[PDB]
């Protein structure tokens, strides 16, 4: 999830969108 | 290890302010 995709690598705040309602 | 319980509190800081007034879920189990 979430926490697998952006803890050992970054997200950008376009990865981080696809988590929004 | 990768402590996810101190990832996953910087993690929703930063969705509250990607989301905004959309809001988010957030479930730890993957
Ligand atoms: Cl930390
Ligand atoms: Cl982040
Ligand atoms: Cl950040
Ligand atoms: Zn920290
Ligand atoms: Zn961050």
């Amino acid at each position: 999830g979430i926490v697998e995709q952006c803890c050992t690598s970054i997200c950008s705040l376009y990865q981080l969108e696809n988590y929004c309602n | 290890f990768v402590n996810q319980h101190l990832c996953g509190s910087h993690l929703v800081e930063a969705l509250y302010l990607v989301c905004g007034e959309r809001g988010f879920f957030y479930t730890p189990k993957a």
